[PDB]
């Protein structure tokens, strides 16, 4: 029943997949089919995009954009660090030995 | 900044120093003394107003 | 006395880069010279493949961990004083 | 060891930085003991289309 | 300790050994002889102790000296704890008089 | 006002759907229980001591109080035989207990 | 749409219908005391005379089901038939009362199910005739059906016939 | 090695400008159905980002969350708080299990398929489960050992001694420990539930919600009997600090479900206030500290107004369906006869600031008239409808003569309230409440002495209270002034007729 | 070095604490506890005399 309802909605998502067509197309009592259809449409998954609208246009401020990231930005998270090379001549000798 | 929290010497010091109970029930012994003065004052506001 | 932790960390970064570059160039030479065997040429060719795409893997290992940290947002782990709503005793 | 681990952690919070320990998540046994949450988060990021 | 910097081949500063000597130079050497069996206790007990500390590795001397230094630090911390307890008793008597 | 207990019943009130006396009582109910149950949008939002406690100031004070008390421990190069003990009584507590012990025989 | 001026929108609805909110306690109070089903055949016929709608739909219904209110299911069905919001002077109460009457007359599967159940039933074979119209096709067929057997499944035979005929 | 005062001074601004979560103006159109379905998704991010977006909106006081338009969000909150209380007492870790998380992924032929396992080599049972688990009692782990009656001020001192600790773990974060993650989900649940309940429709919807009543009776057990699972000691105080707030707004329509909940309500309300070291066992709470005990004397004033199950449960608790008989008889003797009754009455005699309003004259009573009125109503209910035999100690006598002389305080308070309005709504009720309380206390003391009959010389000791029983001159004054009421002088004249019947029966 | 980006140690500020931080990894805690308790009991045996 569930695969029937989900497969039947996704052929034409602009249409509200009613309870009555599901009742007329699979054999079973109307109470359990109504409860399963209302559970299914409760969680999205069917009748989620019946009346879809278009987001018009986004006037994007800087740093709120794709590829709006810089090496100069602070890594608050992303815990991997980039470390300063210490160039000291006894430490150069220590690095050559180690 | 009248903090009500820090008038208590709860457990960790009183178990180590036993005199703190002798301090704490001192303070409670004061707190029922001053209240006895308070019921005294409302007594002395009464009887004069009685007379 | 005995305090320098910081220079130790910096030269530790340096020595780690040194040993990593030593192994990278070892597998690079063992794959580039065919005087080395294919079991350390093509083996080292795919070692070099693993030595080619490792910090991109660490970049996704950082962003996915950052988003996993974003999953830990609860707003009571943060400011623990979030004063929500009170009301004292009314005449009502 | 509790005096050191609660001093550097006392500096991380006061500075304002956050995140995991850098020397813990740099190894490979971290991503083998946390095998459960990574299969969740990889599917969540991939299905939303951010990976 | 491998990753510690130094002055190479000259200007020998000894942070480990001067730290150990500074920590043991505070803690009443008779009770240091009571603390470990390794320390020199008498002029008749130099040869047997020198024989029994033989066939040890250079890491063993670091381990034993750092153990003695940290134990002397713990003993000094115990003395400071008892002095702070005396201070708390003094404050208790001041509270009672007030 | 002070409407009723019957006005709080579920029959006279709305529910998730999917008369005149009811619509008169629900005026007084929503005009009474919105001047009673409304939160205070002003000061005295402290409510106690343990809400305006600051984790940052206490963490800074503990960072200082650990550092100086550890510099009191290690760097103070006074030997253990030379650490002089403090007095268990004061210059005023030793006078008051000479006074009260003199006045204890009354 | 989320990119707005920060309102609170409770349950933005799909198909002009508030979401069905369950009880989740009566569901477990019914699903654990769940002895039998007792499906009810329900017939709805209305004309342009004495009624305004036509509504020739036929459905099954569980008689032991106490979860779903029947007026809610009828009100969902009329919204599924795209009736406009003047659907109470062309009452939902008429259809609800018809369905309320038709499940009250259903006396259930009798003592062939209630008291005894002889394995194999009896010789009571009845002459089932059917006449179905869908689109512009009309299925006309008759067969025999043992009414005295409890393990006769009508749905498993209907799926079998529509399998062969590719209905 | 650093100058950490400057570092912390900059890091405060860094923490202030850090992008932690969304603010109130940038949340967009908050969809309650999306939050209510994401809370049932048993994810981790979908739960936390619903909880944070509920906590920001519910504390905003400009965006209303009404449950008339959507009443199934509260059931999602309460079932989530139930299921988090369940796996906290058993130390189970959710949200990252290594289990499969999926169920059974996949007539006249079942005997044919049974013999098909015979001629190829040649009936399942029913299930039973519930929606919610057992509450938190009737679990094998959960058996009471010690009722954690810590007071308010000792909890404040424990908090200030845990924060000001060098090796503190109060900021160990969320992702570093799962137990603190469960605790910071439960604290968000409690902050949301105390934020929702300040509406006229939510207060009656949350009142008739079996899920919320079970969650309240589920948390109140855990915060009082086994608080060992909560990590910090500030979370344990904050659960009591918003459970009393969420029970202050509900209780006018609440019907108490079980008797164990009716006992834990009493212990929670008692736990605010300071006891002493019989007599009155509660030192007076001076309201320069915090008004949190004034919320409890309204829970007890509104929950005593039903003679249905509320007052029956309170009666059977104060004076004395098959396992909680063993649980109640275990909890009552773990609370150290009739200590509960005198503790509740002595606490209700606290939060009536007699000493503060009688030390310095109209401002303090005009500020504290509702708490005084509801406390006197609760004490009158307990005196008239609970106290009338298994007693072994005279309770109204040890309330009347407990060295604090609360009867003289009530009489002076009635004098004060009678000398402002005739020389501001509740005061005619408060006067009659004070006089009727003194009258009922004296009469119940004499009746308890007649029932017990062990202390014969109490007629002297009742008449030897230094400022009880107002003189005939002030009653002569009260019978002349037209600005007095009729019931006020009626209660005064029957108090005087009680005073005369003391002295006649004295000898 | 396990606490990499946050190192609150200074040779001038805490010369002893940094060397002790480097040294506590090598030693065994049981022998350290034994030696400091033996020092405490030896000090009590001296002070009682």
């Amino acid at each position: 029943y569930r695969n029937f309802m989900v497969n039947s909605y996704r052929l034409n998502p602009n249409e509200y997949f009613s309870v009555t067509t599901a009742r007329r197309n699979v054999s079973g009592d109307a109470a359990a089919l109504f409860r399963l259809h209302k559970f299914l449409t409760k969680w999205g998954l069917i009748n989620y995009q019946v009346d879809s609208k278009l987001l018009p246009k986004n006037i994007e401020p800087p740093l709120t954009s794709q590829y709006s990231t810089r090496h100069d930005a602070p890594r608050g998270l992303f815990p991997f660090e980039s470390y300063k090379p210490s160039v000291q001549l006894p430490d150069m000798a220590k690095l050559k030995k180690m | 900044h009248s903090h009500p929290s820090d008038m208590v010497i709860p457990d960790h010091l009183a178990e180590l120093i036993p005199e703190l109970y002798s301090f704490q029930q001192l303070v409670d012994s004061e707190k029922r003394l001053d209240h006895f003065i308070h019921l005294r004052n409302l007594h002395m506001k009464r009887m004069v107003a009685q007379w | 006395v005995g305090i320098d932790t910081h220079t130790a960390t910096d030269i530790y970064q340096t020595l780690i880069a040194l040993n990593l570059d030593t192994t990278v160039n070892d597998c690079l030479d063992k794959l580039l010279n065919d005087e080395c065997t294919e079991s350390t040429r093509e083996n080292a060719l795919y070692d070099y493949y693993a030595l080619q795409l490792l910090p991109l893997q660490k970049a996704v290992r950082g962003h996915v961990l950052q988003f996993e940290w974003h999953q830990n947002s609860l707003l009571t782990n943060t400011h623990p004083n979030f004063l929500s709503k009170i009301r004292n005793i009314n005449v009502q | 060891n509790e005096c050191i681990a609660s001093t550097s952690n006392a500096l991380k919070v006061l500075s304002g930085d956050e995140g995991y320990n850098e020397d813990m998540v740099r190894r490979a046994n971290f991503y083998k003991e946390n095998e459960a949450m990574l299969r969740e988060n990889i599917e969540v990021i991939l299905s939303n289309g951010r990976m | 300790l491998k990753y510690a910097p130094h002055l190479p081949f000259s200007k020998s500063e000894n942070p480990v050994l001067s730290t150990i000597a500074f920590l043991v130079g505070l803690v009443n050497p008779k009770t240091v002889q009571s603390m470990t069996q390794r320390a020199i206790q008498s002029a008749e007990s130099i040869k047997s102790q020198k024989e029994e500390i033989s066939d040890q590795k250079p890491i063993e001397h670091i381990k034993e000296g750092s153990e003695i230094a940290i134990s002397s630090l713990g003993y000094r911390s115990h003395i400071f704890a008892t002095n702070e307890e005396r201070q708390m008793n003094f404050l208790t008597n001041e509270l009672i008089r007030l | 006002n002070i409407p009723s207990l019957t006005s709080f019943a579920e029959e006279n009130n709305y529910q998730y759907g999917y008369t005149y006396a009811q619509q008169q009582l629900n005026k007084q109910r929503q005009d009474f229980e919105r001047v009673r149950l409304r939160p205070e949008q002003l000061s005295n939002i402290i409510h106690d001591e343990s809400d305006t406690i600051s984790f940052r100031s206490n963490l800074l004070k503990n960072f200082i109080s650990s550092n100086d008390a550890f510099n009191m421990l290690s760097l103070t190069t006074v030997p253990c035989d030379r650490i002089e003990k403090s007095r268990l009584f004061s210059e005023k507590t030793i006078r008051y207990l000479m006074q009260k012990q003199h006045e204890m025989k009354t | 749409i989320t990119n707005t001026t920060t309102r609170v929108i409770p349950q933005v609805e799909v198909g002009n219908r508030k979401h069905y909110l369950e009880d989740k306690l009566k569901v477990y109070k019914q699903a654990m005391n769940e002895t039998s089903e007792q499906l009810v055949p329900i017939r709805l016929e209305f004309d342009q005379d004495r009624d305004r709608f036509f509504l020739r739909d036929t459905l099954l219904w569980n008689k032991n089901d106490k979860l779903i209110k029947i007026e809610d299911f009828v009100d969902d069905m009329l919204r599924d038939y795209r009736f406009e919001d003047a659907t109470r002077e062309q009452h939902i109460d008429t259809i609800c009362q018809s369905i309320q009457e038709q499940i009250q007359e259903f006396q259930g599967n009798p003592y062939i199910e209630l008291n005894q159940d002889r394995l194999g039933g009896d010789d009571l074979r009845i002459r089932i005739k059917l006449d179905i119209v869908v689109g512009q096709n009309q299925l006309i067929d008759q067969f025999e059906w043992d009414i005295s057997n409890s393990d006769n499944c009508p749905e498993e035979f209907a799926e079998s016939m529509c399998q062969e005929l590719e209905l | 090695g650093y100058d950490i005062n400057y570092i912390s001074k900059i890091g405060e601004k860094i923490d202030s400008n850090k992008p932690i979560f969304l603010f109130a103006p940038e949340l967009g159109a908050i969809n309650l159905h999306a939050l209510s379905m994401s809370l049932q998704s048993k994810n981790l991010g979908e739960i936390n980002t619903a909880l944070n977006t509920l906590l920001v909106t519910s504390a905003d006081s400009n965006l209303k969350i009404s449950l008339v338009k959507y009443p199934e969000l509260l059931d999602s909150l309460a079932i989530l708080g139930m299921n988090l209380l369940s796996n906290l007492s058993q130390n189970v870790v959710p949200y990252h299990r290594n289990t499969s998380d999926y169920y059974y992924e996949d007539q006249h032929d079942k005997m044919v398929d049974k013999i098909f396992e015979k001629v190829n080599n040649n009936s399942p049972a029913v299930k039973q489960w519930d929606l919610l688990p057992e509450p938190i009692r009737f679990l094998p782990n959960q058996f009471p050992l010690k009722i954690h009656r810590t007071p308010y001020l000792t909890s404040l001192k424990k908090i200030k001694d845990e924060i000001d600790d060098p090796f503190t773990k109060i900021n160990t974060r969320g992702a570093e420990d799962p137990k603190v993650l469960i605790n910071d989900q439960l604290s968000t649940i409690s902050m949301i539930l105390r934020n929702i309940s300040f509406s006229d429709n939510n207060s009656r919807i949350m009142s008739r919600n079996f899920y919320l009543k079970r969650f309240i009776s589920d948390l109140l057990w855990l915060v009082l009997i086994h608080p060992e699972n909560f990590t910090c000691n500030r979370k344990i105080l904050n659960f009591k600090k918003d459970l009393v707030i969420v029970l202050s707004n509900i209780s006018h329509l609440l019907e108490i479900a079980s008797s164990i909940d009716c006992l834990l309500i009493l212990i929670l309300v008692i736990s605010f206030g300071q006891p002493k070291l019989e007599s009155l066992t509660f030192n007076e709470f001076q309201l320069q500290w915090g008004k949190y005990q004034t919320f409890g004397v309204d829970i007890l004033a509104k929950l005593f107004s039903l003679e249905k199950p509320n007052l029956n449960y309170f009666k059977s608790i104060l004076l004395n369906n098959h396992k909680d008989k063993k649980l109640l008889r275990r909890l009552l003797n773990l609370y150290n006869r009739h200590n509960l009754l005198n503790d509740v009455v002595s606490f209700l005699f606290s939060a009536i600031p007699l000493q503060q309003v009688l030390s310095q004259p109209s401002l303090l009573i005009d500020q504290f008239s509702p708490v005084i009125s509801q406390s006197l109503t609760s004490i009158l209910v307990i005196v008239q409808k609970i106290l009338p035999f298994n007693f072994n100690k005279n309770l109204p006598f040890v309330w009347l003569s407990s060295e604090e002389n609360i009867g003289s305080g009530l009489l002076k308070l009635s004098e004060i309230i009678l000398n402002i309005n005739n020389s501001k709504v509740l005061l005619p009720s408060i006067n009659i409440s004070c006089v009727q309380l003194i009258k009922c206390l004296v009469e119940k003391s004499i009746c308890f002495e007649n029932c017990l009959n062990n202390d014969p010389e109490i007629l002297k000791k009742i008449a030897s209270i230094p400022n009880l029983f107002p003189t005939d001159l002030e009653i002569f004054q009260l019978f002349t002034n037209p600005s007095v009421d009729i019931q006020i002088i009626n209660q005064y004249q029957l108090l005087y007729n009680l005073k005369n019947d003391i002295l006649t029966n004295l000898e």
